[PDB]
RNA sequence: UGAAAUGCGCAGAUACCGGGAGGAACGCCGAUGGCGAAGGCAGCCACCUGGUCCACCCGUGACGCUGAGGCGCGAAAGCGUGGGGAGCAAACCGGAUUAGAUACCCGGGUAGUCCACGCCCUAAACGAUGCGCGCUAGGUCUCUGGGUCUCCUGGGGGCCGAAGCUA
């Protein structure tokens, strides 16, 4: 579909408070997005599943989501 | 003395009686290990992704600090002995990694 | 780690003249320094065979400095290897 | 017995058999079905047919509860599952939601041989 | 499970919710990707530590290459001592299948798989390709530096291919 890199501003992407950013980043399942969907440059994508990482242990972010009808 | 960034998530049921004494036996801790502090916020209370200590919410600090190396472990070993403490994560700073200019 | 005033303050403590940063008096004493530093480091983590491949290296490579210097200068070599207390 | 008016139906489709199994909205068992408790045994409580059946009876005996809805929450493929699903919404019972919950390790335990496979 | 049976289940199993213990492994990211000399390395954090690339062209002044032997590393399985043991599982105990079935399939299951220390030193240890250096068209995709950032210039991973080589 459309890119989540291209639906945003700037933003740090080393920031694993910035929930509300991230979490766009993540599937309906909570499933880190792959960069056919993030839009995103290998070396980005590497430092974002780093943070989104470091948000999950932080309580911030989920590690999994149930999938809504089905 | 590297830069660091300290993580902790609290209990969100406290009261200023220990809400209060927490965040000083944190700053004695600190202090004991050698941690100036710089920068420092507080969201406070927060919509946890998942239960953490059976509680769907928790309460968030964060502190900027410059301190040892040689002892960071340490520190942290020292702020998660409380019970109402519920996360710490140290981590050192970084120049933030931008995208989109 | 070796930080660069630690390290400056090993360049100047050698060095035949102000400004030499090669050469093999300050090489053999810069190797000697992180020898130092990685031996102390293996004497705890008898487990950490790949850095110990690096000491190997740094060792040999030290010694191969050794070798050119006692070639051309007998005497700033024996001065060198004084002064750092080695290869008796 | 009590009257719950809503509460869960547990599928679990498995290429073996499908289970429904309802409950209360806090997750405590109303009643239950299978393709065992149906008529079937061996291969055939795998069916598609075997777990409409599961899921009708198992429907029925809630509505004997006084059951008007369910929240339905899947787990497992199998056969029977979507037909298991198909099932609960056409039989008077009203399903308000669907929602695949099937665990899945994030890598854990090693597998038995049959399932390793993917090696 | 092809179909079954052994097996477990009214001492109440299966499926469902809540709490606890433990062991082992880290899903998405994840790649045609990265790192390491090889073996090999994958949750996150900190400490300790090895390698390596680019820019400046500042320093030393051939200090280089290779390397019998030596020394060290060396997947799995295996061994010793002591822990640990969730799941998996040689052997083994059963059920099927079969003409038979010391197998393939199913149900159990010990060593082992896990940790520490000490052994073992093997492999389709494979790129089945010794290391180092110079030289000889390009095109295309990719990882990672620098620039005057359309394009140029390093380092690395692929694909097609000049000259040439090859049974
Ligand atoms: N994951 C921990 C790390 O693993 C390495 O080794 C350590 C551990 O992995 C290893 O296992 C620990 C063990 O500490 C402890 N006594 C029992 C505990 N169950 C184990 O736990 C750890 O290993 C197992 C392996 O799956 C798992 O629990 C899990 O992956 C991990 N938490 O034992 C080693 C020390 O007891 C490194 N030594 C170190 O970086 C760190 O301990
Ligand atoms: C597959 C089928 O129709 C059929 C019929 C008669 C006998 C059998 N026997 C089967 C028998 N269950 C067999 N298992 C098997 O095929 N599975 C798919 C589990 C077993 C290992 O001995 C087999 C391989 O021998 C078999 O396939 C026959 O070959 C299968
Ligand atoms: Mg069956
Ligand atoms: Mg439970
Ligand atoms: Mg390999
Ligand atoms: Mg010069
Ligand atoms: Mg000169
Ligand atoms: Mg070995
Ligand atoms: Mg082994
Ligand atoms: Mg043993
Ligand atoms: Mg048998
Ligand atoms: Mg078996
Ligand atoms: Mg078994
Ligand atoms: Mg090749
Ligand atoms: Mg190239």
């Amino acid at each position: 579909k459309a890119k989540v890199k291209a639906t945003l501003g700037e933003f740090d992407l080393r920031d694993y408070r910035n929930v509300e950013v991230l979490k766009r980043f993540l599937s309906e399942t909570g499933k880190i997005l792959p960069r056919r969907r993030t839009g995103l440059s290998a070396k980005e994508q590497r430092i974002l599943a780093k943070t989104i990482k470091r948000a999950r242990i932080l309580g911030l972010l989920p590690f999994t989501e149930k999938l809504v009808r089905k | 003395m590297r830069r660091y960034e300290v993580n902790i998530v609290l209990n969100p049921n406290l009261d200023q009686s220990q809400l209060a004494l927490e965040k000083e036996i944190i700053q004695r801790a600190l202090e004991n290990y050698g941690a100036r502090v710089e920068k420092v916020e507080e969201l406070g209370l927060r919509r946890l992704a998942y239960p953490i200590a059976k509680d769907p919410q928790g309460y968030f600090l964060w502190y900027q600090v410059e301190m040892p190396e040689d002892r960071v472990n340490d520190l942290a070993r020292e702020l998660r002995i409380r019970d109402n403490v519920r996360r710490v994560m140290v981590v050192k700073s970084q120049e933030p990694f931008l995208a989109n200019a | 780690p070796i930080t660069k005033e630690e390290k400056q303050k090993v360049i100047q403590e050698f060095a035949r003249f102000p400004g030499d940063t090669g050469s093999t008096e300050v090489q053999v004493a810069l190797l000697t320094l992180r020898i130092n530093r990685l031996s102390e480091h293996l004497k705890v983590h008898k487990k950490d065979h790949h850095s110990h491949r690096g000491l190997l290296m740094m060792v040999g490579q030290r010694r191969r400095l050794l070798r050119y210097l006692q070639r051309e200068d007998p005497e700033r070599y024996r001065a060198l290897i004084e002064k750092l207390g080695i290869r008796g | 017995k009590r009257q719950v008016a809503s509460g869960r139906a547990y599928i679990h489709a498995s290429y073996n058999n499908t289970i429904v199994t309802i409950t209360d909205p806090d997750g405590n068992p109303i009643t239950w079905s299978s393709g065992g408790v149906i008529g079937y045994k061996g291969s055939r409580k795998g069916t598609p047919y075997a777990a409409q059946l599961a899921a009708l009876d198992a429907a029925k005996k809630a509505m004997a509860y006084g059951m008007q809805s369910v929240d339905v929450i899947v787990r497992g493929t199998g056969a029977g599952r979507e037909q298991a699903i198909r099932a609960l919404q056409a039989s008077g019972l009203q399903v308000k939601s669907i929602v695949d919950d099937t665990p899945v390790p994030h890598n854990g335990c090693r597998p038995k041989k049959k399932f390793r496979k993917a090696s």
